[PDB]
């Protein structure tokens, strides 16, 4: 194993300083990544896997064998959020955040929106199978329930289908942030579920914080999408871009906010809006706290900015 | 055979009606009115004629970013 290092996304999105407040190690807080699985022996990712699930073929497997990653995209995008700081590998956005593998994609990387939805419904469901156990309404925050607070999903398709959308529906109304890759197709808006008014559209910079000419315009935020060095199969490393590792260093700092909210305030945050500028919300307090790139104020290559988590963290807490 | 995912309406659907179509279950969703189904491809038309499918829509592709 190599000594760790802090890649230059974490570095960029302001991740380190809150590390000292949190580093995502809230019980009640868990981060759910649909993707391709995850090396889960990977020793700089182990002890932040909380479950492994397979929705594969419509069939829910949680056996370990059937929820590994068979490409590396999940174990690239999960190291990006919740790698250790240890003294090796590298480190995530929110080093000690649970994590939730759900492995809607197979190993070409393609998935059936069918087994994404169903992806969608464990994540909210979480390991006991009951979405709201005592019954009060609340999912997301609830220590007595075991969904997921956020849902990362590092894919999409240009199909809108109404049965994914009302399985997205019902993730934002139990509370949980939903964080969507824009798409690399350099077009003008994002694919799906990107685009739904629900989920955080994330486009994708380079270290000159130029936009990438592959990210889908019209994000809602930006963050570190090329040359992304993070955990790849088997117990290694691998350098990689797009706007599936940018969606990553996202879902990261929500995690860290909704970490520190609840660990001052016993209580999590409202998912928030798109057009959300208040600091009441998870969406409002990213989108106020985002470094403004390019022209002044929401633009189409950016958004409202490239996502800081130390500010993020700040107006939560204050 | 295909897979399609059918919009339900509860309170005329029920699982066992699949069959008589020459399909099958692949998975109920718990948390919308919603069923994933394999069927024959020429069987897309009754599903749409059963009074308890209000929308059948295809099996769309997603892909890594
Ligand atoms: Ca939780
Ligand atoms: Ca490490
Ligand atoms: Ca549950
Ligand atoms: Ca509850
Ligand atoms: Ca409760
Ligand atoms: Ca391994
Ligand atoms: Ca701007
Ligand atoms: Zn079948």
């Amino acid at each position: 194993q190599p000594a760790q290092t802090i890649p230059w996304g974490i570095e960029r999105v302001k991740a380190p300083s809150v590390w000292s407040i949190t580093d995502g190690s809230v019980s009640v807080i868990q981060v759910a990544v649909l993707d391709t699985g995850v090396d889960y022996d990977h020793p700089d990712l182990a002890a932040n896997i909380a479950w492994c699930v397979s929705t594969l073929r419509g069939k829910v497997s949680t056996k370990l064998r059937d929820c590994a990653d068979q490409n590396g995209h999940g174990t690239h995008v999960i190291g990006t959020i919740a790698a250790l700081n240890n003294d090796i590998g590298v480190v995530g956005v929110a080093p000690g955040v649970q994590i939730y593998s759900v492995r809607v994609l197979d190993a070409r990387g393609s998935g059936s929106y069918s087994d994404i939805a169903i992806g969608i419904e464990q994540a909210i469901l979480g390991p006991d199978g009951v979405a709201d156990k005592d019954g009060d309404g609340i999912i997301a925050g609830d220590p007595d329930d075991d969904a997921a607070e956020v849902i990362s999903m590092s894919l999409g398709g240009p199909a809108d289908d109404s049965y994914l959308y009302d399985m997205i529906i019902q993730a934002y109304n139990a509370g949980i942030v939903i964080v969507a890759a824009s798409g690399n197709e350099g077009a003008p808006s994002p694919s799906y579920p990107a685009a739904y008014p629900e989920v955080i559209a994330v486009g994708a910079i380079d270290s000159n914080d130029n936009i990438a000419s592959f990210s889908n315009r019209q994000p809602e935020v930006s963050a570190p999408g090329v040359d992304i060095l993070s955990t790849y199969p088997d117990d290694s490393y691998e350098t990689l871009m797009g706007t599936a590792m940018a969606t990553p260093h996202v879902s990261g700092v929500v995690a860290l906010i909704q970490a520190a909210y609840y660990q001052k305030y016993g209580k999590i945050l409202p998912v928030g809006t798109f057009d959300d500028i208040s600091k009441n919300t998870v969406r409002g307090i990213l989108h106020i706290t985002a470094d403004d790139l390019g022209p002044t104020g929401w633009d189409a290559d950016y958004g409202y900015g490239v996502v800081r988590a130390a500010l993020a963290v700040q107006a939560a807490l204050g | 055979t295909i897979r399609v995912i059918v919009s339900v309406d509860k309170a005329k659907f029920n699982p066992h009606e699949v069959l008589g179509i020459g399909g099958h279950i692949v998975y109920q969703f718990k948390l919308i009115p919603a069923v994933v189904v394999d069927v024959p491809a020429n069987a897309v038309g009754k599903l749409k004629k059963m009074p308890s499918v209000e929308k059948v829509e295809f099996d769309h592709q997603a892909v890594l970013l």
